């Protein structure tokens, strides 16, 4: 079989025109019908382009395709790029032996708006402190782009051990999810007056704070 | 108006069987298409597996020609994929899909997609803990401590609340268990009079739980 | 010691040493106490003009006793040995072919100097006969390109049918070059039979396939029966599924065919030089314009030379040209994927346990015959 090769990541500004190379190793490209998929993150795949360049009903004219005979590469092109063109992408050919897919393309839309993070800090629920644990919930939701430093403070002092924070990750709305988990033991919850959650976000500072009861 | 739904996303042992299955909706099987399977290890691309006609004729991928079987059922309008001898690399999401056929291979519509976690550790339901509410709106949730494997699935008021919900991805602890939470921002004056029930659905270990949250 | 050269032309450099090894081993084979072979060779040219000189200058040059001919396995290089077989035909130096398949080369007395280990497209027409032996295809239509290949593919089918109470319901023929076939396929469709046979070029084959898909002939009771080439490259990439395009076993396996030719040439050159009255070949290609009286006699020994335990099976040739009678492998299409349904051994079709789809995604074997 033949390995299709895509650009690892691509990028292009909104309202523009971006190109997606699907380079086939062995055997001519135009030989076998090429298709194109937009796999939305946390969703299962959906055709954008069937039969090299044949388009379903509902998928717009901005989705078009062409097959470079001479370079041995199918090309998915989108013009007039929108915020909802930010997604993963996959060409799919076949041969006499198999059903091959590409390595894939990450298409991030160059130039977007920043959003300052909407935090939500939650105390240990009673039934948890009963269980003999103390676990503090910081949910950070709706920030562009995906980077967030989280700091956890008792009274005001740096709390180190038993701090848990994700690799932040993409939502539907492009803007990203993230959460954080402090593993105390019951008594530590009580001993101090207050507990903070700093969420610096590319310069800007955010920090909610909880008391014993 | 054709749809396709697949079996529970579970655990499977090293050197083990994959056991997946796929009902067909809004349509038939004896229809002239090929019913087939694909797979995605997490944080990576796609990869084909094989196909089965309505007759039962079959076509496997050369890299796995020795480990795969696809079978059918012309009464339920369902079929199934088995994939034996599994390992670490075989940890992936699995989609059944209709291969529109009169020439090409072209997949439409796809399956939902179910993660066969390939591991030796035990399947155990997560503990549920209600996160009570504290401008003109206010938050509340359900702490889902310690579980394996992914997935967990949640709803608020059994579907009723779409407007308001956010579900966060879980974190990997050192103890190997995960932990997530989900919220629902709610109008500040519905606190008290209106209910909010989290439908903690965890499919691999037979764990369906419910949990009422209320003002602390 | 004595030296007897064997000229060769091949794909890569990687075959030169894969010819050179074969002259080694089949000297470790042949007694060597009387005569001892050596390995003369040069790579191939795409531009057919150069090739001929590269035979004259590089090969015919060195008193060469035979010229092993093979190339890049593309359908544009099946007229590279043309220059090679005129250039070796002028002198009556035996030209072994290793891979080329167009039938002009076998053809009844046209290349008087041209051997080959690989039976041509036109012998597919005896496997088609055996496809129609089994399955019971009583009513065929045959369309063929109007060229050397197609006529020698159709006639050779007709002569096997002639002793049967049958022929084609209608034989059909188009242009080898036409990008428009819509016309002819019309009357083709408007007929009693329902199992249609083709000997066409990958490109001329393509046209008619998607031209016959445009014009609704792909599925139902219809059955498309073709050979190799009609499923190689651009044919197939516009074919239907349900087709039974044949494929020659080790038909593109160069280093397996070279292996045979030096062994057979060793089991011929020792079958030659044992003879009283044996002559040296003529020296250079310039200003030499006469054969060597053991030209035909080496070739007439070459044609009548057996060789059990070859690689591509057993190497034996026939009367008309000189071509092997090697196994084929009967392919079937199911979801844009060629996957074996049976195996025509030398003589007949013996099918495996694999089950065989038909046109329009047909589980049931149709019949020809209207429906």
């Amino acid at each position: 079989n033949f390995m299709l090769t895509q650009p690892h990541s691509v990028s292009e500004s909104p309202g523009k025109t971006v190109t997606i190379s699907c380079t086939r190793s062995s055997g001519s490209i135009a030989s076998n019908y090429v298709q194109w998929y937009q796999q939305r993150p946390g969703s299962a795949p959906t055709t954008v382009i069937y039969e090299d360049n044949q388009r379903p009903s509902g998928v717009p004219d901005r989705f078009s395709g062409s097959i470079d005979s001479s370079s041995n590469s199918a090309s998915l092109t989108i013009s007039g790029l929108k915020t909802e063109d930010e997604a993963d992408y996959y060409c799919q050919s076949y041969d006499s032996s198999t059903v091959v897919f590409g390595g894939g393309t990450k298409l991030t839309v160059l130039g977007q708006p920043k959003a300052n993070p909407t935090v939500t800090l939650f105390p240990p629920s009673s039934e948890e402190l009963q269980a003999n644990k103390a676990t503090l919930v910081c949910l950070i939701s709706d920030f562009y782009p995906g980077a967030v430093t989280v700091a956890w403070k008792a009274d005001g002092s740096p709390v180190k051990a038993g701090v848990e924070t994700t690799k932040p990750s993409k939502q539907s709305n492009n803007k990203y999810a993230a959460s954080s988990y402090l593993s105390l033991t019951p008594e530590q919850w009580k001993s101090h007056r207050s507990y903070s959650c700093q969420v610096t976000h590319e310069g800007s500072t955010v920090e909610k704070t909880v008391a014993p009861t | 108006q054709v749809q396709l739904q697949e079996s529970g996303p579970g655990l499977v042992k090293p050197s083990g069987t994959l056991s997946l299955t796929c009902a067909v909706s809004g349509g038939s099987i004896s229809s002239s298409n090929w019913w087939s399977w694909v797979r995605q290890p997490p944080g990576k691309g796609l990869e084909w597996i094989g196909e089965i006609y309505h007759s039962g004729n079959t076509n496997y991928n050369p890299s796995l020609k020795s480990r795969v079987t696809v079978s059918v059922d012309k009464s339920k309008n369902q079929f199934s994929l088995k994939l034996t001898s599994v390992t670490a690399a075989d940890t992936a999401v699995y989609y059944c899909a209709r291969d529109v056929s009169g020439g090409v291979n072209w997949f439409d519509p796809w399956g939902q997609g179910t993660l066969v976690t390939v591991s030796s550790a035990s399947t155990k339901g997560p503990s549920v803990f209600p996160l009570a509410p504290s401008g003109g709106t206010a938050a509340l949730g359900c702490l889902v401590k310690d579980y394996f494997p992914e997935p967990v699935t949640v709803s608020w008021n059994s579907g009723a609340l779409t407007s308001g919900v956010h579900t966060f991805p879980a974190v990997l602890q050192s103890s190997g268990l995960y932990s997530l939470s989900s919220v629902v921002t709610v109008p500040s004056s519905s606190l008290g009079t209106q209910t909010y029930i989290c439908n903690v659905n965890h499919k691999p270990s037979n764990t369906k739980v419910d949990k009422k949250v209320e003002p602390k | 010691p004595k030296i007897v050269n064997i000229g060769a032309v091949l794909s890569t450099r990687k075959h030169e040493q894969m010819f050179r090894e074969a002259v080694n081993q089949a000297n470790k084979r042949h007694g060597s106490w009387k005569i001892q072979l050596n390995a003369t060779s040069v790579t191939h040219k795409p531009n057919a003009i150069q090739m001929a000189l590269s035979v004259c200058e590089d090969l015919i040059s060195s008193q060469v006793y035979a010229i092993l001919v093979s190339h890049p396995p593309t359908p544009n290089d099946h007229f590279t040995p043309t220059p090679v077989s005129y250039t070796a035909g002028f002198y009556r130096i035996p030209v072994l072919g290793l891979t080329t398949r167009m039938s002009i080369y076998s053809d009844k007395s046209i290349h008087l100097s041209f051997l080959r280990t690989v039976p041509p497209y036109s012998h597919q027409s005896s496997v088609w006969f055996e496809m129609m032996r089994v399955y019971s295809w009583n009513h065929i239509i045959l369309l063929v390109s109007d060229d050397h290949e197609g006529r020698a593919a159709q006639k050779r089918l007709e002569t096997l049918l002639e002793e049967r109470e049958s022929k084609a319901e209608k034989v059909l023929q188009f242009d080898p070059g036409t990008k428009n076939v819509t016309a002819l396929l019309m009357e083709a469709k408007e007929l009693e039979a329902r199992v249609i046979i083709l000997s066409a070029s990958e490109d001329d084959a393509a046209t008619v396939y998607r031209a016959a898909a445009m014009l609704n002939m792909t599925g139902s009771g219809y059955v498309w029966l073709v050979g190799e080439r009609e499923i190689s490259g651009n044919a197939l990439r516009y074919a239907p599924d349900g087709i039974l395009g044949l494929q020659l076993i080790n038909g593109k396996n160069e280093s397996a065919h070279i292996s045979d030719a030096v062994g057979v040439v060793a089991q011929a050159v020792h079958e030659l030089l044992e003879k009283e009255n044996i002559t040296d070949p003529p020296r250079g290609c310039v200003g030499n314009t006469n054969i060597w009286k053991t030209g035909p006699l080496f070739k007439r020994v070459l044609m009548s030379s057996k060789y059990a335990d070859g690689v591509t099976g057993r190497v034996e040739f026939n009367e008309d040209g000189d071509r092997k009678f090697a196994n084929y492998s009967i392919m079937n299409l199911q979801n844009r994927k060629l996957v074996q349904v049976g195996i025509y051994n030398g003589t007949h079709v013996i099918p495996n346990d694999r089950k065989i789809i038909w046109p329009g995604g047909e589980t049931e074997k149709p019949r020809g015959y209207q429906v």
